[PDB]
C-alpha cells in the first residue's frame, strides 16, 4: 500500500548466493519502482517473457518473487525458458511457460579477486533434471558407475558440487554475473505490489 | 552405468577441474616470461607441478576405461589423448632438475648480455642490443663481434646445460615408448585409426626430405643472387663459390634473410615496398601496429581482440625495470584469456610479426568451444601457419596502399613484382633450409647418431652443405651455437616452421580461389573477403577433433604437405633469378671459409 519494496537488498546485496543454492525473497504489500533497480552497464541484460518491462511500472500483482544467484557469463543464456545445460538442468530451471523477467549484469569487479574467488559453487552432476523452480542443496556422492558409492569419493563416485574459479583476468564468458529473476503472479487475491503510476 | 556413460561423466569432471589448474599454471608462467625473477620461477614450477600431477592421476584413471567399449568417437578421442602418460614418468628429482635446466636456459637467453672489450660496464642484451646490430650494421667487424661474442659468452654457458637437457628428455621420451625425444616431437603429426589418412612418425622425415629436394633449385638461385649482391657490399670477404658468412645474414642466426632486402633490391629506383621508413614517418607505435592487424582480421569476418587482450598483453619492452622474454609469443592461458608477448619495434618485420602472433590468438579463439582435450592445432604446422597466410595478403602493395604505407599513386609493373617477390623470398624461402637443417641436427642428436664431441663439428658440416652458410670463426665443442637460438634453448620444436611455409601457400591457393581472385597468386589480397575468412574459420573451429590430413583436404584438397603452391607463388621470381645468374655460379663449395 504505502511502504516501499526492498529491491535494494536484492539487487545490491554485498554477496550473492551460489546458483545451486539460489536465494528467493517474496515481495508483498509495497510499492515498487522498477526503473531504478540496478546499474545498467555495457554488459547488463534485461530479458522479459510474457510481460512488457516498459509497462510493469503501471502494473499491479498479487506477489513478486526475486531469485538471485551468480553464474558464469557463458551460462547467463541458460536462465531462460526452454534451455539446457549444467545450470538449467541441475541448478536452476525456468518453466517453458514463464511470465517474468531475468536481469543480469557483470560483477567481475565484486566477485573476482587476484588469487581467484572459489566461494561460488554450482552442481555438476545429478541423477535427474530439475523441475521448474526446484532447488537442490544436497551434498551426496554421485554414482556414475554400476557399483555403489556408500558415501565414498573414490572412482566413478564424484562429489556433486564444483567451484567457480573467478579471476579478474578471466574472459567475459568466464567472469561472474549476478542474476535476478523476477516472477509476477496474479491470483484470486487482491494485488499488493503496484508501481508508483 | 555403461562404460561410455562412465567416460562422459569422467571427462565432465576432468574438463571443469583442469580448466582452473591449467589457468593457474599459465598465470604463473606469464608472471615469469614478462618478469624474470627467482621468486617467479618458484611459483611457475609450483603451479606447473600441480598441473603435471593432476594430469598424471587423471591419465591413470583414464586408462581404466577401455576404448574397445566406446562407440562415441569424440569421447574416444578425448580418452585416447588423455591416456598418454606425459612428462611425469621421471622421478621427482629428475623432473625438478629437468625443469631447472629449462628455467636456467630460458633466463640465460633473455637476460644474458655481452660486454664489448672496450667498456666493462656497457653491455648489450640479445634484444634489443645485438638484434639491432645484426639487422642494421654493414660493418664486417661489428657484425663479426656480436655474432661471435654472443655464441662464446652466452652460447658456451648453454653447452653443459643442453647436454644434460638431451639426456633427461630422452629418458622422458623412452619412458613414453618413443625411441628418442626427436621421435616424441614428430608424434604431433601422427594419426592412427582413420582409414585413408593415417600418418606415421617416420613418414614426416621422408616427406620433409622429399619436398626439400623440390625446393633446392629455387633456393640455390636465390643463394647465388644474394651472394653476388653481398660481394658488392663486402668485397674482400666473400667468395663467389663459397658459402655465405653467418654474421652477414639479416639476423643473429640466419633464420630469415629479411634484413638483406636493402642490399639485394633488384630495382632500387622503384618506390620501396619496405614500409619501415613510412611507419616511422607517420609516427606509428606498437598500438597502431596491432590495431591495424586487428582491423585486417575483422575485414575477413573474424572477431575483434578481446577486451582482456588489450589490458593484459605486453606489446612493448617493459624497460630495464623488469627483465622479460622479448621473443614474440602468443598465449592461450585458458578461461578466455588471450595475450601476446612481444617487444615490438616500429618496423615492417614487426608489422608482419604482429599478423603472425595474432593468427595464433585468432586460432585459439576459434576452437575455444571445443572440449578441453581438443583445444589445440591440427598440428604444430597449422598453428604457426595461420598468421602467415594473412601476412601474404598484408604484405602485398595493394593492401599497403589501402592502409596508407605506400603512395596513393603507386603502380604495379615489371619491377614492383620482382621487388615484392624478392623480399618475400628472403623471408619465406630463406628459412626453409635453415629450418630443415636445424631440426635434422636435433633429430640426430636425440637419436644418438651425433656424439657429443662432434656436436659443433657436424653442426657446421651441415650448415655448409645443406644451408650453404659457413662460420666466420672456427668453433670447438665448447660452443653451443644451436642453443643460441630461442626455439632450441626454450624447448620448442622447429620443424613446425618448415611445414608452416608449405601449408601457408596451399591455404592461400584455396582462400584466393574462394575470394574469386583472377591472376597470379602473389597479387591476391583477401582483404574484405568474408568468403575467404569463412573457408578458413570453418577449419580453425575444429581444433584437433579431426586429423590434420583430413582437415587439410577439406580446405585445399590434398591429404599431405605439398610444394606446388610454394613454387607457383615464386615462379615469376624463379625465371628472373635464372636470367640474373647467367654470369654467376649456382651452388656453393663446402670447403671455403673466411678464416685460415
Ligand atoms: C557423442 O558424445 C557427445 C557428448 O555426449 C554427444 O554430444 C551430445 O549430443 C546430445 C544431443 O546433441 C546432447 O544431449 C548431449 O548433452 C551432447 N553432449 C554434451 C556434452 O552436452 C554426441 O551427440 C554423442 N553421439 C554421437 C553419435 O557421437
Ligand atoms: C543498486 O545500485 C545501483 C548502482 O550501484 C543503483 O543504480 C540502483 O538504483 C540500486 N538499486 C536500488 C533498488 O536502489
Ligand atoms: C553504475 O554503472 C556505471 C558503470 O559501471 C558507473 O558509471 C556508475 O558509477 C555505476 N554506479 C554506481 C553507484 O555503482
Ligand atoms: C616482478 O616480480 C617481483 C617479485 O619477483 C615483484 O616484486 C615486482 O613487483 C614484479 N614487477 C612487476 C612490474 O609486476
Ligand atoms: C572492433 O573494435 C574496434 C576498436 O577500434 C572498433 O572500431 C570496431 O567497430 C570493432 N568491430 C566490431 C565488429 O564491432
Ligand atoms: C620489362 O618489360 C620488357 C618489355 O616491356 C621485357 O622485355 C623485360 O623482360 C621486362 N623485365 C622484367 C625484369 O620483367
Ligand atoms: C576494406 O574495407 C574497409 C572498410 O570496410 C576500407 O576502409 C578499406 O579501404 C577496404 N580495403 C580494400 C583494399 O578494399
Ligand atoms: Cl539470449
Ligand atoms: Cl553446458
Ligand atoms: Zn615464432
Amino acid at each position: 500500500i504505502t511502504n516501499l519494496c526492498p529491491f535494494g537488498e536484492v539487487f545490491n546485496a554485498t554477496t550473492f548466493a551460489s546458483v545451486y543454492a539460489w536465494n528467493r525473497k517474496r515481495i508483498s504489500n509495497c510499492v515498487a519502482d522498477y526503473s531504478v533497480l540496478y546499474n545498467s552497464t555495457s554488459f547488463s541484460t534485461f530479458k522479459c517473457y510474457g510481460v512488457s518491462p516498459t509497462k510493469l511500472n503501471d502494473l499491479c500483482f498479487t506477489n513478486v518473487y526475486a531469485d538471485s544467484f551468480v553464474v558464469r557469463g557463458d551460462e547467463v543464456r541458460q536462465i531462460a525458458p526452454g534451455q539446457t545445460g549444467k545450470i538449467a538442468d541441475y541448478n536452476y530451471k525456468l518453466p517453458d511457460d514463464f511470465t517474468g523477467c531475468v536481469i543480469a549484469w557483470n560483477s567481475n569487479n565484486l566477485d573476482s579477486k587476484v588469487g581467484g574467488n572459489y566461494n561460488y559453487l554450482y552442481r555438476l552432476f545429478r541423477k535427474s533434471n530439475l523441475k521448474p523452480f526446484e532447488r537442490d542443496i544436497s551434498t551426496e556422492i554421485y554414482q556414475a558407475g554400476s557399483t555403489p558409492c556408500n558415501g565414498v569419493e573414490g572412482f566413478n563416485c564424484y562429489f556433486p558440487l564444483k567451484s567457480y574459479g573467478f579471476h579478474p583476468t578471466n574472459g567475459v564468458g568466464y567472469q561472474p554475473y549476478r542474476v535476478v529473476v523476477l516472477s509476477f503472479e496474479l491470483l484470486n487475491a487482491p494485488a499488493t505490489v503496484c508501481g508508483p503510476k | 552405468s555403461t562404460i561410455e556413460e562412465q567416460a562422459k561423466t569422467f571427462l565432465d569432471k576432468f574438463n571443469h577441474e583442469a580448466e582452473d589448474l591449467f589457468y593457474q599454471s599459465s598465470l604463473a608462467s606469464w608472471n615469469y616470461n614478462t618478469n624474470i625473477t627467482e621468486e617467479n620461477v618458484q611459483n611457475m614450477n609450483n603451479a606447473g607441478d600441480k598441473w603435471s600431477a593432476f594430469l598424471k592421476e587423471q591419465s591413470t584413471l583414464a586408462q581404466m576405461y577401455p576404448l574397445q567399449e566406446i562407440q562415441n568417437l569424440t569421447v574416444k578421442l578425448q580418452l585416447q589423448a588423455l591416456q598418454q602418460n606425459g612428462s611425469s614418468v621421471l622421478s621427482e628429482d629428475k623432473s625438478k632438475r629437468l625443469n631447472t635446466i629449462l628455467n636456467t636456459m630460458s633466463t640465460i637467453y633473455s637476460t644474458g648480455k655481452v660486454c664489448n672489450p672496450d667498456n666493462p660496464q656497457e653491455c648489450l642484451l640479445l634484444e634489443p642490443g645485438l638484434n639491432e646490430i645484426m639487422a642494421n650494421s654493414l660493418d664486417y667487424n661489428e657484425r663479426l663481434w656480436a655474432w661471435e661474442s654472443w655464441r662464446s659468452e652466452v652460447g658456451k654457458q648453454l653447452r653443459p646445460l643442453y647436454e644434460e637437457y638431451v639426456v633427461l628428455k630422452n629418458e622422458m621420451a623412452r619412458a613414453n615408448h618413443y625411441e628418442d625425444y626427436g621421435d616424441y616431437w614428430r608424434g604431433d603429426y601422427e594419426v592412427n585409426g582413420v582409414d585413408g589418412y593415417d600418418y606415421s612418425r617416420g613418414q614426416l622425415i621422408e616427406d620433409v626430405e622429399h619436398t626439400f629436394e623440390e625446393i633446392k633449385p629455387l633456393y640455390e638461385h636465390l643463394h647465388a643472387y644474394v651472394r653476388a649482391k653481398l660481394m658488392n657490399a663486402y668485397p674482400s670477404y666473400i667468395s663467389p663459390i663459397g658459402c655465405l658468412p653467418a654474421h652477414l645474414l639479416g639476423d643473429m642466426w640466419g633464420r630469415f634473410w629479411t634484413n638483406l632486402y636493402s642490399l639485394t633490391v633488384p630495382f632500387g629506383q622503384k618506390p620501396n615496398i619496405d614500409v619501415t621508413d613510412a611507419m616511422v614517418d607517420q609516427a606509428w607505435d606498437a598500438q597502431r601496429i596491432f590495431k591495424e592487424a586487428e582491423k585486417f582480421f575483422v575485414s575477413v569476418g573474424l572477431p575483434n581482440m578481446t577486451q582482456g587482450f588489450w589490458e593484459n598483453s605486453m606489446l612493448t619492452d617493459p624497460g630495464n625495470v623488469q627483465k622479460a622474454v622479448c621473443h614474440p609469443t602468443a598465449w592461450d592461458l585458458g578461461k578466455g584469456d588471450f595475450r601476446i608477448l612481444m617487444c615490438t619495434k616500429v618496423t615492417m618485420d614487426d608489422f608482419l610479426t604482429a599478423h603472425h602472433e595474432m593468427g595464433h590468438i585468432q586460432y585459439d579463439m576459434a576452437y575455444a568451444a571445443q572440449p578441453f582435450l581438443l583445444r589445440n592445432g591440427a598440428n604444430e604446422g597449422f598453428h604457426e601457419a595461420v598468421g602467415e597466410i594473412m601476412s601474404l595478403s598484408a604484405a602485398t602493395p595493394k593492401h599497403l596502399k589501402s592502409i596508407g604505407l605506400l603512395s596513393p599513386d603507386f603502380q604495379e609493373d615489371n619491377e614492383t613484382e620482382i621487388n615484392f617477390l624478392l623480399k618475400q623470398a628472403l623471408t619465406i624461402v630463406g628459412t626453409l633450409p635453415f629450418t630443415y637443417m636445424l631440426e635434422k641436427w636435433r633429430w640426430m642428436v636425440f637419436k644418438g647418431e651425433i656424439p657429443k664431441d662432434q656436436w659443433m663439428k657436424k653442426w657446421w658440416e651441415m650448415k655448409r652443405e645443406i644451408v650453404g652458410v659457413v662460420e666466420p670463426v672456427p668453433h670447438d665443442e665448447t660452443y653451443c651455437d644451436p642453443a643460441s637460438l630461442f626455439h632450441v634453448s626454450n624447448d620448442y620444436s622447429f620443424i613446425r616452421y618448415y611445414t608452416r611455409t608449405l601449408y601457408q601457400f596451399q591455404f592461400q591457393e584455396a582462400l584466393c580461389q574462394a575470394a574469386k581472385h583472377e591472376g597470379p597468386l602473389h597479387k591476391c589480397d583477401i582483404s574484405n573477403s568474408t568468403e575467404a575468412g569463412q573457408k578458413l574459420f570453418n577449419m580453425l573451429r575444429l581444433g584437433k577433433s579431426e586429423p590434420w590430413t583430413l582437415a587439410l583436404e577439406n580446405v585445399v584438397g590434398a591429404k599431405n604437405m605439398n610444394v606446388r603452391p610454394l613454387l607457383n607463388y615464386f615462379e615469376p621470381l624463379f625465371t628472373w633469378l635464372k636470367d640474373q645468374n647467367k654470369n654467376s655460379f649456382v651452388g656453393w663449395s663446402t670447403d671455403w671459409s673466411p678464416y685460415a
